[PDB]
């Protein structure tokens, strides 16, 4: 589908939830120890504000 | 060591000869009857295939008309190959085997006719082991070999010239 | 063993995961459809890993080589270590490369001969399956629904079989104690109706490949590393049985 | 040899027919490129090996005594092609051989001949070629190879044996038609006896 | 169509004809790097028959006048494998196989200067043989092949009828072959005829 | 028909080639072998159009070569169709498999020509001939062309 | 780029030798022991395949027996092909590869003994090709129309002979 980083977007151990919001809004967090990168199931990463 | 190229010997009243070697057409045997003159022989005119692995000349042939040896010898084809698949086709055995035959045969063919023994190349040079050439020669060209007829026309040069 | 799954989480029947190779991390789908296709135009449904639909661009065939060369970072985004890439063409043909041996990254390049300047492929790298069947030994279902084998009695000698349906190409596997037999498939007989050039070789039947051997140290395992599909309905085995050597 | 494939189908057909009838296989019509059958390749392979067979028995039709085998006169060397089934002498004990793939004169030693030798040879000739007789028995052991190779059914081989008795004995009567064979005047000892 | 090629036998037809006396399928390598368990299991027999069947001894497999050279430096000579029979000329044989290399009985001594003729059978590649002879070790290792493996009844009775049809084909061509003759051409009555 | 000599007249610049390809790197050209020249595509090498050819450079007598072969080598380790058990076998592909196994066989039959002999007195023997083309020498225990025997026309010149 | 032969030089005692080339079977690869004779050396009496491309010998063969060369040829047989293919069998690729292998092998085995020759060409000339006839010592002698290099030294004394 697509490619997220380069080895270490998501660090180590990162805690990855499914949200499947309606059928056209499914959203794939990934929550790295530092950080959060939501990715779309498309591959489309969605910049997160902090 | 040649499996190609057989010749027999005629002796007056012969029609039959022994085809040993494995052809994939009848159109791929040349008798070239040899004597004062090789003849090549037509197919159902003086030369028949009584059977498969068999000749049956119409004619004795013999040393009475100048003929001594006849040879059976197998030229495979080059343009026309015996087998074209088709998108449709069942890619049965004979298909595919017929190819490798035809190559393999044309191959076996180019290295019997070659089966004189000659020096091989031993580095990307080719080699005399220690044999020379004696025969007459002439060099008419820049590229050509140098034989000895120069080298004595120089000597009585050198040594007529004063 | 290069790479590292961080999350496979499906919503219905599609599985979404997320591959840590050690160069980049890539986002991937697995489809759980009984009979459907991944991708418009694939022929049999292609058994791939990282499955993609590629279109070769221009510029790429080179007359003085007769090669085309594919860079795979320009199909992907990333970069591979290890596995066996397969190329897959819109009728079926497939052109295997074996993995470069300082690994992908080194030798990205996927060197094709021919012209596919303009035309359609399916890229992606081959899946090992392994199947090893149980010793095969005479095993009796009692009354209810408990099974029993026959561990007393001699080691019995055998010669065993395999069924398919719709499958290409698996490889068989038989090892003894000292030394090992393979029967490679492959497609349909050669002089059969079903072997016909430029067609798909897909089929179904049964298969029948020697196991003699003591039913106890002769192991069998399927191999199938091709793009083909698999589906395998049933075994089986016949052999002779003695009642000896209860105890050695 | 020959594959089984490489040879045309005239008269082959019905052999190739009874064959796959013993065993209840429906009788093909083709026997060519349109056949996509298991069985009729499987039976005209036992089919050839039974003709091979029935051929070198050494039947009086096909021992074409007084050969004239003529070797290459460069190399000198006779090929003793595998279509040669038996090679023998007119004489008594023979001494031809097959070495490789030349023939070897075991007494000599050696394998290079100069004019060229008379043997008793038995020469492969197709399944069209052997009388009508040899035909039915050739096609009756077929049949039963191929029953009993690949079906069974003991009933059929009993009537099987039965039939390839009778064709044997059928091949038999008509070798000794064939031949003549008078002990008088025809032995090749007695004959001379009887000069008076 | 109008050609003449030629399949191979050796080893290759020959497996697959076995193949074919069981319900097997008929294989095309033979070499492959698979190793079939059936290909080399009837390869094996194959071998094993024609090697037992060169043994039995027969008029055309049988060498007369073989000279054998020992090794000049050694002064030994090999008792290689392939010598299936190693019988003097005359009445009594006198060498046998010690270690590796040929041993005088009488003479109790391996040490060979100049040469020893004997009547020697050597195994000779399965193709040399006659039709006959190939028949009949093609028929002895199907049944062979059958009875290890798969144990038909009634393809191992056929098999035995076959087999011993091969051998009796194979000892009438061993006759005619040798065209022995009782009367002039044997050794003991050759000299009573010398009326 | 696949060794062809052609002359380098000069500049002749573009020669013909008459045999088929498979490939555009199965055509072996050598001005005279003498360092193994390479000779590679496009560099000092350009394929004009099909059946045709375009020297770079001249590549004249004076350069010390007089004559160029447009010999085809079809390569034996690089095979263009390769077979998988997983495949469709096209038939497209089984006959060009067929042609190029069969390309290299119609290079040795067009290659093969009566050739030399040896006579058992006085060693080689050549019938009655002379060597039309050879690579002048650089070792002291080999022949020599004209090309290396111009002190031959020199003396000439000197002696008169 | 790698010939089939690699003829080689004893240089003394040596056992171990090296193969650059590929064979289906160790029944296609000849060692014949030139030297005095075309000696050939058989296998399991004077070979010993001690690993793939290390064929060695039983001894040295060094040449105080007069044998100076042991060219490792390589011959694919056209008459007993690998895998021959029939209408009841499985269609392994494998068997289509190792047919292709064996008739390549067979072809480029008759394209390279070919072209390492001398003969004639369809205009009716033999071209050397730019092939250096090195290992012809001793050239000459009755005006046998050839050179061995001494040519440059009988030169330079004839320059200057004054």
């Amino acid at each position: 589908l697509n490619t997220l980083g380069d080895n270490g977007a998501l660090g180590q151990a990162p805690y990855i939830h499914l949200i499947n919001r309606d059928e056209h809004e499914q959203y794939y967090a990934v929550f790295t120890g530092s950080g959060i990168r939501v990715f779309d199931l498309s591959g489309n990463e969605k910049q997160v504000r902090y | 060591v040649i499996k190609t190229v057989l010749t027999y010997q005629l002796d007056g009243s012969n029609r039959d000869f022994n085809i040993p070697f494995e052809y994939l057409a009848r159109k791929f045997v040349v008798v070239t009857l040899i004597g004062v003159d090789r003849k090549v022989l037509t197919i159902n005119t003086d030369y028949r295939f009584a059977t498969r692995t068999t000749i049956s000349l119409t004619k004795a042939w013999g040393p009475a008309d100048g003929y001594t040896t006849i040879e059976l010898r197998r030229v495979t084809s080059t343009t026309d190959r015996l087998v074209d698949f088709t998108d449709g086709s069942i890619l049965r055995a004979y298909d595919l085997n017929v190819a490798q035959i035809q190559t393999m045969h044309v191959a076996e063919e180019a290295r019997d006719l070659t089966t004189d023994t000659i020096g091989v190349n031993n580095d990307g040079h080719l080699d005399a082991r220690g044999r020379r050439i004696v025969n007459l020669a002439n060099a008419v060209d820049d590229r050509d070999a140098v034989p000895f007829g120069q080298l004595k026309t120089m000597n009585q040069n050198s040594w007529q010239a004063r | 063993e290069n790479v590292q799954v961080l999350a496979c989480q499906s919503i219905s029947s599609d599985m979404y995961v997320i591959l840590r190779n050690e160069f980049n991390t890539f986002l991937a789908r697995i489809s759980f459809t009984k009979n459907a296709i991944d991708l418009q135009g694939e022929p049999y449904r292609a058994f791939m890993d990282m499955k993609i639909r590629y279109t070769i661009p221009s510029g790429t065939y080179n007359d003085d080589t007769f090669t085309t060369s594919i860079h795979i970072p320009t199909i992907y985004g990333a970069n591979f270590g290890r596995g066996k890439i397969t190329v897959l063409e819109p009728d079926g043909k497939i052109t295997v490369f074996e993995q470069p041996t300082a690994g992908w990254n080194s030798d990205p390049w996927l060197r094709l001969s021919g012209n596919l300047e303009g035309r359609m492929v399916y890229i992606g790298f081959n899946i090992n399956f392994v199947y090893e069947f149980s010793k095969f030994l005479i095993k009796q279902t009692a009354d209810d629904g408990s099974t029993s084998t026959e561990d007393i009695g001699r080691l019995q000698l055998r010669r065993a079989w395999v069924n398919y349906e719709n499958s290409g190409t698996f490889d068989i596997y038989v090892e003894n104690q000292s030394s090992n037999w393979k029967y490679t498939m492959a497609g349909a007989r050669l002089g059969s109706n079903t072997l016909r050039a430029g067609r798909l070789n897909l089929g179904t039947g049964q298969y029948r490949f020697p196991v003699v051997g003591n039913a106890k140290f002769n192991t069998v395992y399927i191999l199938s590393d091709e793009t083909t599909p698999l589906n395998i309905i049933g075994c089986g085995w016949e052999g002779n049985y003695l009642r000896r050597s209860s105890g050695i | 040899m020959r594959s089984y494939d490489m040879n045309v189908e005239t008269a082959a057909e019905l052999s190739a027919v009874n064959d796959i009838l013993a065993s209840i296989g429906e009788p093909p019509v083709s026997t060519l490129e349109g056949d996509a059958n298991a069985d009729a390749a499987n039976a005209r392979r036992i089919l050839n090996k039974i003709n091979r067979q029935i051929q070198s028995r050494g039947w009086t039709f096909n021992i074409e005594e007084g050969i004239t085998l003529l070797p290459d006169v460069y190399s000198n060397l006779i090929v003793y092609s595998d279509d040669y089934l038996s090679l023998m002498s007119t004489s008594g004990q023979s001494i031809y051989v097959n070495r490789g793939g030349y023939v070897y004169d075991r007494t000599s030693q050696s394998d290079r001949f100069d004019s060229g030798i008379t043997v008793n040879i038995i020469r492969l000739r197709d399944y069209d070629e052997m009388p009508e007789c040899f035909r039915y028995w050739i096609v009756t052991k077929a049949s039963r190879q191929f029953n009993n190779r690949f079906f069974g059914a003991p009933e059929v081989e009993g009537v099987l044996q039965e039939e390839e008795d009778e064709a044997r004995r059928l091949c038999m009567e008509y070798e000794m038609d064939y031949g003549g064979y008078n002990m008088l005047d025809g032995d090749a000892f007695t004959s001379g006896l009887l000069t008076r």
